[PDB]
């Protein structure tokens, strides 16, 4: 069923019906373009005029080019032999190797499954990092968040945990990459080759990718995020196998829509986001979920916009986390790497069924002794650090301690350091911290813990010190 | 009186509340506020008032008309939308302060931020 | 009598640091009352002009 | 007759064919259960009102008929009301069967004039030692009370009910505007345990007009104007001296920018509506003295987010002529009533208003409760007997005076025994005036603790012992 | 280039002493002058009279204050700024500074209050 434009303001395009109206959230295909130009209905207006979106950009479009109807939402295409390949929003492949060919279609509008087909166990998924696994752990199935600024490192830890994580992992996994730049999704593609996890060659890769960046018209950089969790919804359902998901960013899901919203005729409600920011978030983040036919493990980058968590983009993200991150400039501008916020980070399974009471009392441990530090620095400003008791002299030095141990050379960062990659296991984590609590390492200074592994190495570098005297 | 050679004086108490009337009817006809929500031609209504206010020359008459408007402000607060327009058009300014009011000095004259500049040369050689 | 003239000393500029304190605390109180009613009030512009324009 | 066209929320529009009421009438759904009272804001053109509800909106079909009262809200008024409770539309709510009376007043009505104000000032004296004699009523003038639950406020109401009905014979109002059901049912049964209102015949001394939290916004603004309606009956038709309660005004102010906002207006300054200024004009004028009577008014005020400069609390503050704190480190003292003397002010303590016998009698109180503030820090940091023997008086003298200023109220004889004292202006003053030249300081201090005049102070030294 | 290198110089020490200030009145307001070093009884001492040389008695302001209106050449408001800057007049107080012209009625103003 044929239609004509008779409006065109902004990446907002107006579609005047005459016998067939379609409904709202299809794919309307511009005719007359050398490009394919699809349209996404959004509102009714009457007297058959539809409101669509634009997924490219409306150059050179005039008033009265025919457009077709598809009769479906955007079906991209799905299956095993998508793995390896970059692909757009529409399901074309830009990686320039050929056309992706498979045998399943499937469109990116779909349900949120019931109540009753909840999972509800709980496990632990150990990684290596130390700050991580010690005190807010995260969970196998459980949906995970990065928070913090700009500037303080949510890609390269989003980029720590396809190194130690992925490869070690029996399924698959998937890359959605929505709004950022477009260099950074070419030292993906070239730090997946050198690793073989992408393979160019055969079909035994593991990583499947699909990227809509900075570059995209604002309609098509809201619509990516959808088409990341569609791929990885096929491999839970209709396969059985676990699934992993990284997501960066995901603020740019909620700006994008706050850019179309004022051209489709909304009201603004407060600091400048759209009336249905809170329910268009929850549709998306209720399909990234685990039910009794599969598993979806999902890590995410949140930024914050200029280091305020009461923005209303990220704090309602909240609500749809299990164990969240929070990094923090305040921490990352001492040299402590990465910078992670123990003061701030939480977690669901912090539990002592869970992990054990020998674990839990030493999470706790550790928080008790930093936030008593905190009340500590308010009274050095007057009176000074000699003119204190030695009883608080030495919950100051056992703080600082504790402070420079959590901070961990990582793998991916050998180019910024320097120095090697070490992976600490959860047994060791624990019992490292037992003993800079108890006191038994009381003799050495602070810089014999910083940037170490176990605690092992924390010796091993205290001697070396030493001898340069 | 100022046109027949006569002299008179005027004491409007207080300039304050004419500006929060005259931005009600301002809103109520849909008009684009500015700093506090007040309209943007607050400054034309306290100039085209106390500019009046003027002496003629001899060949004129030669009567005068004086006005002492009044102004408040929340809290000492001289740094505020309001007391600024009209100290940019007053020619000299009398500082009350509720903080010399409390301690028993009445009439509460701040004298060091109390300025008069064109009426300082007309006053008696004995005083 | 010199832990007397010592432990005096520091009754008196410890009281005078808690009078200069408590001065500064009360000018900030009130910018910082003029600041949080104008953001209530710049924020409301911003939807009414957005609404009328629509 | 007309017709209802659009129905929006709490905002109903009306189109009359002939008979177009004006603004500020009242207006009276015909088909439903209970009555549902529409007050006209504006005229829409093309003979078609803007109304704004007094109760639930649902179950209205476009198309329904509406009747018209041709005059404003009018209410059951006169001497047969006190004693008894209705809302804003007076309908009694308390199930004791229909108010009857003889005549009905409007609640929309003007100011009186400008040749019919009292042209001099004038003190109410209420019998209580510490407000009548440092923090002292005009009348006619507005008060403010601050103090909120916990500090001993609803006895400091029922009391000063009790002795203008005494000493003046002038009965009073109250105003609850948007108070909570479950706080407003314990001051039903406050004031019958306590005499102000009685279930058995003629002798009740107040009205109580209770517009609650649940209801409309509409609702919530008139409860104010319904509550001096009543009060205007007793100054206009009989020449008393009338008290009158709201609890509180920020309620009203609120409740007024929630009706301006639902009739589509730009708001003002930080929220609030632009007729800010005149709608705190157009009640509280009414509220004045006369040629006939008076009406005096006893406010409570909320101040939001403690700034003094919020525009609700800062235009209020231009209309009151004196105001009372209620202290509660003085209730952890054992003073009753709780009313610190340091932070009440009134406008009308002034040489040429109550004289120079008042003046100089409180002007002094308040410097000597002063070095007691100073002195109590070098006592309680330092030491004690390093102070001068003149200073040794002023903390023995000023722990006489803060006691003296406690009295036994005629509300409480059943619970804490005593017997209640309702003291005259002129022994305030004759009572201070020898307390701060040290004719009265060899006796101990539980002499003054709960006294009436100064004649009952030193029959209470003998029993000592 | 175009002011010189002499200019350019003095014109940036003053600049200089008055940011040290600047950033010491958090501290001065709260712990009182007796906590700073010695050296930095000196920044303040300094910059407590480039401040008062800075003011300067106008000409159409003769019938505020009944001063004269004094004017100095810009070869003498170099000269000025060195021999404070320098610490050659570290035997004077801040008032004897206070509403002159050039440097040499300065030292014509402490004998008055001695
Ligand atoms: N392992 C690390 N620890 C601490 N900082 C890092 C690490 N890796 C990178 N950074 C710092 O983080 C900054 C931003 O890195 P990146 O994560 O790519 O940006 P963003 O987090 O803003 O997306 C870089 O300037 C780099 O110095
Ligand atoms: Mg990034």
């Amino acid at each position: 069923a044929t239609g004509r434009i008779v409006a065109v303001i902004g990446a907002v395009v107006d579609v005047q019906f005459d016998e067939g109206l379609p409904p709202i959230l299809n794919a309307l295909e511009v005719q007359g373009r050398e490009t394919r130009l699809v349209l996404e209905v959004a509102q009714h207006l009457g007297e058959s005029t539809v409101r669509t979106i634009a997924m490219d950009g409306t150059e050179g479009l005039v008033r009265g080019q025919k457009v077709l109807d598809s009769g479906a939402p955007i079906k991209i295409p799905v299956g095993p032999e998508t793995l390896g390949r970059i692909m757009n929003v529409i399901g074309e492949p830009i990686d320039e190797r050929g056309p992706i060919k498979t045998k399943q279609f499937a469109a990116i509008h779909a349900e949120a499954p019931e109540f009753m087909e909840m999972s509800v166990e709980q496990e632990i998924l150990v990684t290596g990092i130390k700050v991580v696994d010690l005190l807010a752990p995260y969970a196998k199935g459980g949906k995970i968040g990065l928070f913090g600024g700009a500037g303080v490192g949510k890609t390269v830890l989003i980029m720590e945990l396809i190194n130690n994580v992925a490869k070690a992992h029996g399924g698959y996994s998937v890359f959605a990459g929505v709004g950022e730049r477009t260099r950074e999704g070419n030292d993906l593609y070239h730090e997946m080759i050198e690793s073989g996890v992408i393979n160019l060659k055969d079909a035994t890769s593991k990583v499947a990718l699909v990227y809509g960046q900075m570059n995209e018209p604002p309609g098509a950089r809201a619509r990516v995020a959808l088409t990341g969790l569609t791929v990885a919804e096929y491999f839970r359902d209709q396969e059985g196998q676990d699934v992993l998901l990284f997501i960066d960013n995901i603020f740019r899901f909620t700006q994008a829509g706050s850019e179309v919203s004022a051209l489709l005729g909304r009201i603004p409600s407060a600091v400048g986001y759209q009336p249905t920011l809170a329910t268009d978030m929850g549709t998306m983040q209720e399909r990234i979920t685990t039910t009794k036919k599969g598993s979806i493990t999902s890590v995410q980058a949140i930024y914050v916009p200029a280091d305020d968590l009461t923005d209303p983009a990220p704090a309602t993200t909240f609500a749809h986390l299990d164990a969240t991150t929070v990094l923090s400039r305040a921490i990352a501008e001492l040299g402590i790497y990465p910078a992670v916020d123990p003061l701030d980070s939480t977690s669901r399974i912090m539990d002592p069924n869970i992990v054990g009471s020998e674990h839990y009392d030493v999470a706790r441990g550790v928080q008790k002794i930093l936030q008593d530090y905190k009340s500590l620095q308010d009274i050095i400003a007057i009176l000074g650090m000699d003119e204190l008791s030695e009883e608080d002299k030495l919950t100051v030095s056992r703080a600082r301690k504790i402070q420079r141990f959590l901070s961990q050379p990582f793998q991916v960062a050998e180019v910024f350091t320097g120095h090697l990659g070490k992976l600490v296991p959860l047994k060791e984590t624990i019992k490292g911290f037992q003993q800079i609590l108890a006191g038994e390492y009381d003799h050495l200074p602070e810089q014999a813990f910083y940037m170490v592994g176990p605690i092992e190495e924390a010796v091993a570098k205290a001697d070396k010190l030493a001898e340069e005297h | 009186f100022r046109d027949n050679g006569k002299h008179a004086l005027i004491i409007y108490d207080d300039l304050s509340k004419q500006a929060v009337a005259y931005r009600q009817m301002s809103l109520l006809l849909r008009r684009p506020p500015g700093r506090e929500a007040y309209p943007g031609d607050v400054f034309y209504l306290h100039s085209r008032l106390l500019e009046r206010a003027a002496k003629m020359n001899d060949a004129f008459g030669g009567g005068s008309l004086t006005a002492l408007p009044v102004i408040e402000t929340q809290a000492g607060d001289v740094s505020a939308y309001i007391p600024t327009n009209v100290i940019s058009i007053t020619d000299g300014q009398i500082f009350l302060e509720t903080e010399l009011f409390y301690k028993g000095i009445r009439p509460a004259i701040n004298v060091g931020l109390s300025v008069s500049r064109v009426g300082s040369a007309a006053q008696t050689r004995a005083m | 009598e010199s832990t007397t003239s010592e432990q005096s000393a520091r009754m008196t500029a410890m009281d005078n640091a808690s009078k200069n304190a408590s001065e500064m605390i009360d000018k900030l109180t009130l910018t910082f009352n003029r600041t949080r009613q104008a953001v209530i009030t710049k924020e409301l512009i911003e939807i009414i002009s957005g609404a009328a324009a629509l």
